[PDB]
């Protein structure tokens, strides 16, 4: 079965990633 | 490596840029 | 390299009022001292009215003389960030 | 209070994650029910909206496609999946408020995001060095140790008037 | 420096206890509510477009004249969940809450820190009550009082010079 | 008057007991082991002395405001305790004032740093790293000297130039300070 | 505990007075209306060197631990050693002129006052002049 | 800080940042 | 397509793809705990167990190999002290690559059982569909464990083929694996008593045994078959993790409460005994029993061990690091090397004075002596102006009996109140804040570790029980409600019964 992944979800799924990484990389340098 | 890392914030702006103005349309359907 | 202040406690500074460090508020302990021999202290253990002669000589074993920098710069002899 | 003074719990990420959840929320409230009720079809003569409804009809109440092109000229981007615009209603204060628990489950261990340790070893070497970081610390001092002998009554906290922590003049 | 914001405001001003802010936490707790509620309930209720090997998101189509979800079976739920009064079988009313609530609710709560601007603080329950003797008998909000003059009096440590917190 | 100047910054021969009723100081060279970022709260006025007549006129300031707290932007920032602080200088007069007072500590003892810690209130410790320091964890009062040779125009009112040469800020001994030549111009007004 | 006349013993000159209920609530509200305003809780906020305690009261001069001294501070009010006169700058009833709250005090009154500032550390504890620690 | 403080982050950005994108061009190929 | 979130169910009616998927994640999970436990060998510091054992390295499934036997490494090092011994095979080297060994032999089984999916056994016979006797497949899981529940507890944990577990004494000073006897009464539910852990694996093994054979021969009923629909195997995956996540939170209470399962020389003191003094108590306790002995103090405190001293330290507390305070224990405090003994504070007045410990709350905690009578006689302050209490002014010394400074006393005040902020944390001892950069900044055990994830996991696999619950019970509506859903269905008072058609 194929995955599909449309743009928007390309789009808030990197934008889930990068705000959670710019939340904690602050923690993560500690 | 500190603050050049934090500036993911710059990711994000060309993010906030590609999904306004590349987004995949929204189609009257 | 040790804090002056507290150096100042474990001498008789901090036993008494040492008269030239404490604050002009650490005199309302005593009878007469607060506030006009209080400002004339501030301002060897003190000796004016003959009065004010007889409330000093009757504190004077509860005087000390013992003037380090951090506790009397600054105007801290008679405000020093201290109130209730 | 407790959860500021004794675990730092502002500055713990997990409850970060719930105040983007839970604002997040009650700004998807606030936004998807006043666009709802400015995009509405005008199905009444009347002045006053609400009784343009009854709930059997099958029409969209409200214009989704001016809604997608006001949002998307005001705001940038705009749903126009009706669908997903209600999950990610459903999605935002519930990963919120799941994020919290997730940082209260660690903070009954005392896993606090209590110090980022890179700041408070420049700030040990350094007596100039102030952040609003190492001022919430001065606070949260204030709060454990002006707190706890009320707060604390079984631990017999008999704390002086000279260890409690105060700044000049207060 | 936001969360320095918040702690030095409830050392000076008890925003907890002033009831603005309370209706403040009601409009964000209600909105955070309301929002779970009202995208749960029509996630509950879409109508069956698609098969369980793609998305459900794809039963709507931008711009379809359909509603995409059966409003009649979220308030026969809701109206179950409760009670049938307690639910909004208008879909514009509906929506007029779900604007409403957290927009009067942020309001009012604007208005708390717009009251505390000019010290109109918090409820201020120090020493309410107190005993035939006299003696204060503390209540949680003189455990709040003492975490209140935790933060004041480490607040700005070097700033004041004088006894009262004026501005 | 004082609603067309809110100037209040700056200062405006001469032949017995006399008396020095209104010293003005308006300014920093500072010595690279600038700015004012500090914007105008940086002169001296309405200091009182005592110019007892020796051939030179020494005079022992005693009251006024004769503190300063200046920080200069080398980009580095130096806080200084301006101050002519219990200053003995000496020189019909016309006539320099070669003269040394003392700068105390920019921050007095009850000063808290970031830590909580200070000299007469806070930490003695590092509170922060509690199994861990000891030159930022004891603040050690400066009180060092400095020197300043005013230059005096004449009128009873007197007018010239200063110049200062004090150290900074030490930070209570956590940091060294840097030499601050503070040159300006100066105002006194002596009256019998 | 309970408001009662061992509370409500306090040093009237070496004599104590008993205060009433009816006494002390009366002169709780009259410190409240002339007094608490610098003097809450017992501290002086304008000057929070003298708070009102029993033992900076005892250790004034004259003593003003006694009701009979804090009437007599209350129409005569002196410096904490008693060199210097305050009744220009302290409220009293030599200054109905310029402290209008004090016009309307009566020698059964100021009794009330006088018994309230001395029967409350009893009551509180260290709080009575004891400022926000004590809170 | 940490010194795998970045690492912690770029195997944070990056780890699903590549599945999303690899995700994307497996079906904006169809 | 298939959403991102949704690859993985093109297995449930693949049961063949569904052993492959399975028999790879427990290929890594294997290949994890093999992978872990040869990085935990890579930086274990075996040479001292006393100041510096496997819970102040951050050693995770070190404590786990140990508590049930496996002891010694290749290298040479024993656990329990000795250097030297051959364990066998089975050491921390071998346990590991047993795990790494199973893992490639799940990972090939993985893949014959990803490309030879389609095999009859899945395939019903009645109607040619891939099919899970889910009821017959549980009674013979359940039979399997308890066949290795009882083999566990009466073979291995009895000692009688096995080596048995790790037992303690409660102070954890001398603590070694022993053999372990069943206990069979009502002492065998304290779960600090590990006679009741052997027995429950010897009595649940045999019910899990009795009702392993129940499932295999005694069919689901008909009404009870479709309330589940088992049928379906997400009904097997919900009310597993339903399981997963109880027995996550029972873990997570016995890993942070302390059980027997769970001892303090493998995974550290927990953070009630440091709440309780239980430590202090009894280190008091020892010296009152040579105080009436006649036996003087710095004799009756040079008999202390180190290791029990050690336990009375809040850095050993796991209520006391923090989320992002990252590693081992060492990484704070450091590696102790000593006890520096204990500091018994006196005034001038040569009156012994008590420091207050500090709770695991405190980050801050104010140096404050009380006395016996719980006056408070000395404090390091805060305002010291106004000061009365201050080290300097009350003329207070320390004394230290047994460890390195036994014997000497310290009257200068700076160095009374050095070791004063060390006397709020209990034992004072001496750190190596050079091995591995210790910068003070306290941190968690692997008791405090292993009870954050396995809460947070117990939380988040609440979710997912939820989650796939509601999957199975509305199986039917996951696309969706019923376009042809009436609304007199739903309207209030159209049927009798809430749901049912013929109730109108
Ligand atoms: C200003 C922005 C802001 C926002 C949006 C939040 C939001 C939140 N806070 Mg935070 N908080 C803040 C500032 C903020 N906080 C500050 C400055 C502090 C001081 C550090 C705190 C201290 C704090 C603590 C101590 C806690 C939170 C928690 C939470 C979560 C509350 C979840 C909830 O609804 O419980 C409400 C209750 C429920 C949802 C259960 C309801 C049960 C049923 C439905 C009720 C039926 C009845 C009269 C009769 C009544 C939510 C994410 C909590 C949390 O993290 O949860 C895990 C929590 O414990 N906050
Ligand atoms: C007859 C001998 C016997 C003995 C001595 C024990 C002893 C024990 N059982 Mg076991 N048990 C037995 C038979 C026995 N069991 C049988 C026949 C079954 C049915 C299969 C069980 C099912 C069972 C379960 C589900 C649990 C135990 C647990 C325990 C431990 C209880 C203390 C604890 O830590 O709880 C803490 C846990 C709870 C209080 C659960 C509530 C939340 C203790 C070792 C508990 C355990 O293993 O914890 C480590 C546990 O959760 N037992
Ligand atoms: C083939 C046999 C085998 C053996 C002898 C071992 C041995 C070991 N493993 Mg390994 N492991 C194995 C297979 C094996 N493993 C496999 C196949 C995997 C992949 C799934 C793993 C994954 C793994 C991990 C991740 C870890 C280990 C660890 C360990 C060590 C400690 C085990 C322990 O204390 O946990 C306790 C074990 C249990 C509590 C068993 C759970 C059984 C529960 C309680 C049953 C409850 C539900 C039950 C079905 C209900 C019905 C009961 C019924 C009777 C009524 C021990 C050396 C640890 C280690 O130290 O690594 C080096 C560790 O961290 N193993
Ligand atoms: C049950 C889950 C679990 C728990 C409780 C632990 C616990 C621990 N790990 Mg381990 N680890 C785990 C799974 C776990 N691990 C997994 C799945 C991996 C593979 C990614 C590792 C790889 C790993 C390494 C390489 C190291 C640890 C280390 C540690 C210790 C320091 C704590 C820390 O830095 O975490 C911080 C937690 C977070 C930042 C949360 C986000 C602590 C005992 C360190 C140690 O001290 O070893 C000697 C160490 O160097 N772990
Ligand atoms: C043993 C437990 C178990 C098993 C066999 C499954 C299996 C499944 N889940 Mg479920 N679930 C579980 C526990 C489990 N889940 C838990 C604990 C939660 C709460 C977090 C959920 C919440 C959940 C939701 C909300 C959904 C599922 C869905 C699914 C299905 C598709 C999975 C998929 O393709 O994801 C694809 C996964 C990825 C592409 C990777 C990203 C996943 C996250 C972001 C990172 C994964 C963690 C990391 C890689 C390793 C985890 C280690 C472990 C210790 C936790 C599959 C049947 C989906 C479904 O039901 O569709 C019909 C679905 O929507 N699950
Ligand atoms: C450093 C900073 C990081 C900050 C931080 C802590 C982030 C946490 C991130 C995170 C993982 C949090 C966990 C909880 C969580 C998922 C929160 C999400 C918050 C969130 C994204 C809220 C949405 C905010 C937002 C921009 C909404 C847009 C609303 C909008 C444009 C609606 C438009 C709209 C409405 C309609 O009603 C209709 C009809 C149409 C058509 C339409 O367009
Ligand atoms: C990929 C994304 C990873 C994000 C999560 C981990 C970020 C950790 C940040 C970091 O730098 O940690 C760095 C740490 C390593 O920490 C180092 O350890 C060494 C000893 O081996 C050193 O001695 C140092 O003490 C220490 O800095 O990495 C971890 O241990 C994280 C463990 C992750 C698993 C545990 C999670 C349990 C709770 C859930
Ligand atoms: C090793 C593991 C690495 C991978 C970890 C996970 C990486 C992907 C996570 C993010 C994908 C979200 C992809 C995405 O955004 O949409 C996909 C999905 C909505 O799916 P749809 O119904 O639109 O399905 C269409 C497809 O594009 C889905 O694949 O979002 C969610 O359901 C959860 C919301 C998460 C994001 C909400 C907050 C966004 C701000
Ligand atoms: C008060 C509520 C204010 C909430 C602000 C957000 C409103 C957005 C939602 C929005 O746009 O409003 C829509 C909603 C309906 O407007 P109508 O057109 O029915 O009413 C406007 C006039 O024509 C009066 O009928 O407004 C109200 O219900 C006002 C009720 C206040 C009763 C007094
Ligand atoms: C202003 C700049 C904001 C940019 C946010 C970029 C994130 C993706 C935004 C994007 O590309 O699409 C905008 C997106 C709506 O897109 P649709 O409703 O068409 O999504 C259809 C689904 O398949 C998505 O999974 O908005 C949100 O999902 C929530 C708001 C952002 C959180
Ligand atoms: C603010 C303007 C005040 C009001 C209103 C009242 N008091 Fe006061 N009080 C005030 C000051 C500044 C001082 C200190 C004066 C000094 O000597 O420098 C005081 C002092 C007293 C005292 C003496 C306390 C002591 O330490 O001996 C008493 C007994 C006293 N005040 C009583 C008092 C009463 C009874 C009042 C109400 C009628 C009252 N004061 C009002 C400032 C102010
Ligand atoms: O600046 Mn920010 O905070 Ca308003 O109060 Mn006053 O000032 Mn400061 O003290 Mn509190
Ligand atoms: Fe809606």
């Amino acid at each position: 079965q194929p995955v599909e992944l449309n743009r928007t979800s390309l789009y808030l799924g990197l934008l889930l990633i990068l705000v959670l990484a710019l939340l904690f990389s602050s923690y993560f340098f500690n | 490596m500190e603050t050049i890392t934090y500036v993911i914030f710059a990711c994000i702006i060309a993010l906030f840029f590609f999904a306004i103005f590349f987004r995949e349309p929204p189609r009257i359907t | 390299l040790v804090n002056v202040v507290d150096e100042k406690l474990g001498t008789a500074y901090g036993e008494k009022i040492d008269l030239n460090n404490t604050n002009i508020a650490a005199f309302i302990q005593y009878r007469g001292l607060y506030p006009t021999l209080a400002k004339l202290i501030v301002k060897s253990v003190v000796l004016l009215t003959e009065r004010q002669k007889q409330i000093l000589r009757e504190n004077l074993e509860h005087f000390t003389v013992t003037v380090e920098t951090a506790l009397v710069e600054g105007g801290d002899r008679y405000n020093n960030g201290l109130y209730k | 209070l407790f959860f500021q003074g004794f675990h730092n719990w502002t500055l713990n990420p997990f409850h970060m994650m719930g105040v983007a959840g839970v604002l997040g929320g009650a700004l998807l409230c606030a936004i998807h029910g006043a666009t709802v009720e400015n995009t509405l079809f005008q199905d009444g003569e009347g002045a006053s909206t609400f009784r343009a409804f009854n709930p059997t009809q099958a029409e969209e109440t409200y214009s989704m496609v001016t809604a997608n092109r006001f949002w998307s000229q005001i705001f940038g981007i705009a749903f126009s999946n009706k669908r997903w615009l209600h999950f990610f209603m459903l999605f935002v204060p519930v990963t919120g408020l799941w994020m919290s628990a997730i940082g209260v489950v660690g903070l009954a261990l005392n896993l606090r995001s209590y110090d980022f340790i890179s700041q408070e070893i420049r700030a040990a070497e350094d007596p100039e060095f102030e952040t609003f970081y190492t001022k919430n610390l001065l606070l949260n001092e204030g709060i454990r140790a002006w707190m706890a002998p009320q707060d604390q009554p079984h631990e017999n906290f008999v704390f002086p008037e000279e260890v409690l922590p105060r700044g000049n003049a207060l | 420096g936001t969360f320095n914001f918040m702690i030095v405001f409830q050392a000076e001003h008890n925003i907890l206890m002033h009831p603005f802010h309370q209706l403040g936490v009601a409009g964000v707790f209600g909105g955070a509510l309301f929002c779970a509620m009202h995208g749960s309930l029509v996630t509950s209720s879409l109508i069956r477009e698609t098969t369980e090997t793609e998305s459900a998101n794809y039963g709507y189509k931008f711009g379809q004249e359909e509603e995409t979800y059966n409003i009649v079976a979220a308030h026969g739920y809701f109206g179950r969940l409760i009670f049938q009064y307690a639910s909004f079988n208008n879909s514009r009313s509906l929506h007029f809450f779900l604007a409403a609530w957290p927009v009067v609710g942020v309001w009012f709560a604007a208005l708390g820190i717009s009251t505390m601007a000019f010290n109109l603080n918090g409820f201020n329950f120090n020493h309410s009550v107190i005993d035939a003797k006299g003696n204060v008998i503390n209540t949680w909000a003189d455990i709040i009082n003492r975490a209140n003059l935790g933060m004041e009096v480490m607040h700005e440590r070097n700033a004041h010079n004088f006894p009262l917190d004026l501005a | 008057t004082y609603d067309d100047i809110v100037l209040a910054n700056k200062c405006p021969a001469y032949p017995q007991t006399y008396r020095i009723a209104r010293l003005c100081l308006q300014p920093f060279l500072v010595k690279e082991e600038t700015k004012l970022v500090t914007r105008e709260t940086t002169s001296l006025d309405q200091i009182q002395g005592e110019l007892k007549v020796n051939g030179s006129l020494t005079f022992v300031e005693e009251d006024g405001i004769d503190f300063q707290p200046v920080t200069v932007q080398m980009g580095e920032r130096i806080p200084l305790l301006f101050t002519v602080k219990n200053l003995v200088a000496s020189t019909s007069i016309t006539t320099d004032f070669k003269g040394e007072f003392n700068v105390p500590s920019y921050r007095t003892a009850n000063f808290l740093d970031p830590k909580g810690r200070g000299l007469a209130s806070g930490y003695d410790s590092a509170i922060a790293l509690p199994q861990a320091l000891a030159r930022a964890n004891v603040k050690r009062f400066s009180l060092t000297k400095g020197q300043i040779s005013l230059n005096v125009k004449v009128d009873g009112e007197i007018a010239g130039t200063f110049e200062s040469e004090q150290l900074s800020d030490d930070d209570m001994g956590a940091h060294e300070p840097h030499e601050v030549k503070i040159q300006g111009v100066f105002y006194a007004s002596i009256e019998p | 505990a309970e408001l009662t006349p061992e509370v409500l013993t306090v040093p009237l000159n070496g004599k104590t007075i008993t205060l009433t209920e009816k006494q002390y609530l009366e002169g709780k509200r009259l410190f409240q209306y002339a007094c608490a305003s610098c003097h809450v809780g017992g501290i002086t906020k304008t000057n929070p060197s003298l708070d009102l305690r029993t033992e900076t009261l005892a250790l004034a001069t004259p003593p003003r631990d006694n009701i009979e001294g804090l009437v007599d501070y209350m129409k005569n009010p002196t410096t904490y050693d008693g060199e210097q006169e305050i009744a220009e700058v302290h409220p009293s009833l030599r200054s109905a002129d310029i402290f209008p709250k004090m016009r309307n005090l009566t020698e059964k009154d100021l009794v009330a006052i006088a018994g309230h500032i001395l029967v409350e550390p009893k009551i509180l504890g260290d709080k009575w002049g004891g400022g926000k620690v004590y809170y | 800080v940490n010194q795998l403080g970045l690492i912690a982050t770029a195997l944070f950005v990056l780890v699903p940042s590549v599945f999303l994108i690899i995700l994307y061009v497996q079906t904006e190929s169809q | 397509g298939l959403p991102w979130y949704r690859v993985h169910t093109v297995l449930i009616n693949d049961p063949g793809r569904l052993i492959a998927a399975h028999l790879m994640h427990t290929a890594l999970v294997a290949g994890w705990a093999g992978s872990m436990a040869l990085y935990e060998l890579a930086t274990f510091d075996p040479s001292d167990p006393v100041l510096n054992p496997m819970w102040r390295q951050g050693m995770f499934v070190l404590p786990f190999m140990a508590r049930l036997g496996v002891t010694g490494s290749w290298s040479g090092w024993s656990i329990t002290g000795e250097t030297g011994i051959d364990p066998g095979f089975w050491s921390f080297e071998g346990v590991a690559l047993a795990h790494i060994v199973l893992s490639g032999l799940l990972f090939l089984a993985a893949c014959w059982h990803w490309v030879y999916w389609d095999l009859e056994l899945f395939r019903d016979p009645r109607t040619g569909e891939p099919a899970l006797d889910l009821p017959k497949m549980f009674g013979i899981h359940l039979f399997l464990a308890g066949l290795l529940c009882f083999g566990f507890g009466a073979f291995h944990l009895t000692g009688l083929f096995g080596p048995g577990m790790w037992v303690s004494d409660p102070y954890g000073l001398t603590g070694s694996v022993q053999p372990v006897a069943p206990e069979w009464g009502p002492d065998g539910f304290n779960p600090y008593n590990p006679g009741g852990v052997v027995a429950h694996h010897i009595a649940a093994g045999i019910v899990g045994i009795i009702a392993g054979l129940f499932h295999i021969l005694v069919r689901p009923p008909q009404r009870l078959y479709k309330a589940l629909r088992m049928g379906n195997i997400e009904t097997v995956l919900s009310s597993s993790i339903a399981a997963v996540f109880f027995a996550a939170f029972v873990v997570a209470g016995t890993m942070w409460y302390g059980s027997a399962t769970t001892p303090i020389e493998l995974f550290g003191p927990t953070r009630y005994q440091w709440d309780s003094s239980y430590f202090q108590q009894e280190i008091n306790r020892r010296v009152q029993a040579s105080l009436a002995s006649g036996a003087t103090l710095e004799e009756a405190w040079s008999a202390i061990p180190e290791k029990l001293a050690f336990y009375d330290y809040i850095g050993n507390n796991p209520a006391k690091g923090g989320l992002f305070r990252t590693g081992p224990m060492n990484k704070g405090d450091g590696i102790a090397q000593a006890w520096k003994g204990h500091a018994v504070f006196r005034n001038k007045e040569g009156e012994e004075l008590f420091v207050r410990r500090m709770p695991a709350f405190f980050e801050s905690f104010p140096v404050i002596l009380t006395d016996k009578n719980g006056v408070v006689k000395a404090d390091i302050p805060f305002r010291r102006a106004e000061s009365k209490y201050s080290f300097e002014q009350q003329g207070v010394t320390v004394s230290f009996y047994g460890g390195e400074l036994n014997g000497q006393t310290f009257t200068d005040p700076p160095t009374v109140k050095s070791y004063a902020r060390k006397a709020i944390f209990g034992e004072i001892f001496e750190f190596d804040t050079e091995t591995l950069n210790s910068d003070g900044i306290f941190r968690t055990s692997p008791r405090g570790w292993f009870t954050f994830a396995h809460a947070v996991f117990a939380l988040l696999f609440f979710f997912g029980h939820i989650w796939h619950g509601a999957r199975t019970l509305f199986r039917d509506v996951f696309s969706g409600i019923d376009p042809e859903l009436s609304p007199e269905q739903v309207e209030w008072g159209f049927y009798q019964k809430v749901g049912d058609v013929t109730t109108r």
